[PDB]
């Protein structure tokens, strides 16, 4: 299963 | 004049200083050489390391690996209990501690993956929940992925990946080595040349600058001969970066700023060989034909002068110092010199148990293919004498012998060693530390004192990645060896124990040995018959504990052992402040609980044997002060438990609320209150009486 890559928006602040 | 708990606190303070005076590395690796080893069979109770379990590679990874068209690679993320496998342009991660792991697949990459690494993030860039950055290097680009490795109820990190839009074209230089600094700096090197690159990245997008950039710190030009890298190595404590080349050249770089990297030393194999020739003992194990196969930085916390260990393919450990030209303007070194050599052991591994000059000719570690060093000196060497089977040599400092050695001029690099055999077909790939980095102190003196931290941090464990699985190797403490040895004496005579005990006394000294017996008697090592072992440990504590004598008195080794054990149980507490001002506790509550439990089990042990242990029951001046000294220690123990219970009670309430409705003098007294003062001094007791009296009134 290809790993779900959550978005940049959550990753980097602010 | 001086009450019991204050007398016992004096013993603790002097015991703490004794443990923190454990010799530093520079002091027993002085200029010269050594071949001091005591070898142990891997199945012996005296083995310094042993394999505890193994984890096979998942079958799905074997399916992908044998489905490889051009290129495959394996690696370790030992810090979080994960391994990874790359197949062409595809990458697969998995938790090797899990019995049936699921494969975290990442296949966005378009070209062959040549390197993968897990590094810390740059502060103030990512959300706090992002714990690491995953760097994926291909033949076309380097890719950054956000990582969140949050622990799970089972004890293995849950790994989720985040995209970043951060990437840069690789260029013409291969990337086979990626290392990260504490601050998130990412350095790159490979097998095309000796150049070192750095990847920059930032949160904000700008019209004049991208979110992710790459620069070559080497600034090469003109005529250049063939030479490339075998590895990159970071030392954050000195802001240094080391590279090893295929010609065995060692280059040192200094991070003079958050974005600068300056080459400050370049030492080729000829220079190392010239230093070696100026030493008293030259050897055919190190010549112009010899290759350096690995480096291992030595942090400033461990040693001031010795910066680096270098391993030859003949198994010689070269210890190099580095020094700056001046003392002020981090300060960059400008010179590096081979100072000390640890030559290989002579004993080879055997199926059957086989039966004082410097040994500088042993071939037992020839050829050494891979090598690793972990503080305070744990050494793993992959010896590849045969092309199918690797043999693992593993050694540790003989901490017990180093601590007892007197005078300081007699200090040598004593070691305990063993051979761990891997089955036919096991090719070792990588070895990484799975537990927290070892440190018994914050400076070289005291740093390497394994004995002092036996009960404060778990024994070091190391993941050995092979082409068939991951093997877990665990460091064994004195209490582990002592308990195992006694377990073999359960079915033997009164003289069988005395014989085994004398082995320990001759190596560790009487106090350390009796302290180990006390610890085992109190259940230490049992986190691994057990009643008989603990009863044997009790018998050893009583029978061989000695007695007090006139020289002012010399207390028994039984007393010093009790003081030594108790001190080490509270060493993380004694000199620490109780609170940190929004006021909180310096020591986590969970740590205070375990410490209290250990102190209480020690107290319970003394009570259950008040009649059989010499000095506990009341008894001529010698036995008198023996009774008084032991009594004072027991009063300190109950005071320690009361003190810990008081701190736990305090933070169960709302301390910040209590701290607000308080006078300044009492806020200041609480500000700089230590655990020592709470346990053994009147102002600490009187302050505790204030805080309770404020809690009860509200």
């Amino acid at each position: 299963r290809k790993a779900k890559l959550l978005p940049m928006e959550e990753a980097l602040l602010p | 004049d001086l009450p019991p708990v204050a007398k016992a606190a004096q013993v603790v303070n002097q015991t703490l200083q004794l443990d923190d005076s454990y010799p530093d590395l520079d002091s027993y690796c002085r200029p010269g050489a050594s071949s001091d080893y005591e070898m142990q069979s891997s199945d012996s109770s005296w083995a310094p390391f042993h394999v505890v379990r193994h984890h096979n590679i998942p079958d799905k990874v074997f399916e992908h690996l044998n489905a490889g068209e051009v290129f495959t690679k394996l690696g370790l993320f030992a810090e979080i209990g994960y391994a990874w496998a790359s197949i062409d342009s595809s990458l697969f991660l998995w938790d090797y501690t899990h019995p049936n792991p699921e494969l975290i697949g990442y296949e966005e990459a378009t070209h062959t993956i040549t390197a993968v690494a897990l590094v810390p993030p740059k502060p103030g860039v990512f959300v706090k929940t992002i714990t690491h950055v995953l760097v994926v290097a291909t033949t076309s680009e380097i890719i950054l992925l956000g990582v969140s490795a949050t622990p799970t109820p089972s004890g293995s990190k849950s790994l989720t990946l985040y995209s970043t839009r951060m990437s840069v074209h690789r260029g013409g230089s291969d990337v086979s080595f990626i290392v990260g600094t504490k601050d998130g700096r990412i350095f790159l090197g490979g097998e095309s040349d000796t150049d070192i690159h750095e990847i920059f990245y930032q949160q904000e997008e700008r019209w004049f600058s991208s979110r992710c950039g790459k620069i070559n710190h080497s600034h090469p030009f003109g005529s250049r001969q063939q030479e490339w890298l075998r590895g990159l190595y970071v030392d954050d404590t000195r802001n240094l970066l080391y590279s090893l080349s295929n010609r065995s050249t060692i280059r040192t770089y200094h991070m003079e700023g958050p974005e600068k990297l300056t080459k400050v030393i370049e030492k080729d194999k000829t220079s190392c060989l010239r230093d070696f020739a100026h030493m008293a003992d030259s050897s055919p194990l190190f010549t112009d034909k010899t290759n350096i196969v690995a480096l291992s930085p030595i942090p400033a916390t461990e040693a001031s002068k010795l910066h680096l260990m270098a391993l030859t393919d003949t198994g010689c450990r070269l210890f190099l110092s580095a020094t700056s030209s001046a003392s002020y303007t981090s300060l960059a070194p400008q010179s590096m010199q081979l100072q000390f050599v640890k030559f290989p052991p002579r004993e080879s591994p055997t199926r059957i148990r086989t039966l004082s000059q410097l040994d500088k000719t042993s071939r037992a570690l020839d050829p050494s293919a891979l090598g690793f060093r972990f503080s305070p000196g744990y050494f793993f060497d992959v010896v590849r004498k045969h092309p199918n089977q690797d043999m693992l040599f593993v050694s540790a400092p003989d901490t017990g012998r180093i601590k007892v050695t007197q005078p300081a001029s007699a200090l040598k690099y004593f070691e305990q060693g063993t051979w761990i055999e891997l089955e036919n077909g096991n090719r070792t790939i990588e070895i990484g530390l799975t537990t927290a980095p070892f440190a018994a102190a914050k400076q070289p003196l005291g740093f390497g004192n394994e004995l002092a931290v036996q009960f404060d941090q778990v024994p070091g464990e190391f993941a050995v990645l092979t082409n068939t699985g991951v093997h877990i190797v665990r460091r064994r403490r004195l209490v582990d060896i002592f308990a195992k040895a006694l377990g073999n004496c359960v079915s033997a005579s009164d003289d069988a124990l005395e014989r085994e005990v004398r082995k320990f006394i001759n190596q560790y000294g009487r106090v350390e040995t009796i302290a180990a017996a006390l610890a085992v008697a109190c259940g230490q090592g049992s986190d691994l018959m057990d009643r008989n072992t603990e009863n044997l440990a009790r018998a050893a504590f009583i029978e061989y504990g000695g007695q007090p004598r006139l020289a002012s008195v010399r207390l028994s080794s039984r007393h010093d052992a009790l003081a030594l054990y108790l001190t080490r149980l509270v060493r993380t507490l004694w000199k620490a402040k109780v609170v940190q001002v929004d006021i909180s506790s310096t020591i986590p509550t969970s740590k205070l609980v375990t410490i209290q439990e250990n102190v209480e089990r020690l107290r319970n042990f003394l009570e259950a044997n008040k009649s059989t242990i010499q000095g506990l029951a009341p008894p001529d001046i010698a036995n008198q002060k023996e009774h008084q000294a032991l009594h004072a220690l027991q009063k300190l123990m109950e005071s320690i438990s009361e003190g810990i219970s008081f701190v736990l009670m305090l933070f169960d309430e709302r301390v910040s609320d209590i701290y607000a409705r308080l006078d300044a003098v009492s806020q200041q007294q609480l500000k700089d209150l230590t655990y020592e003062q709470l346990f053994s001094q009147t102002p600490g007791k009187e302050l505790a009486k204030v805080l309770v009296k404020a809690i009860v009134n509200r």
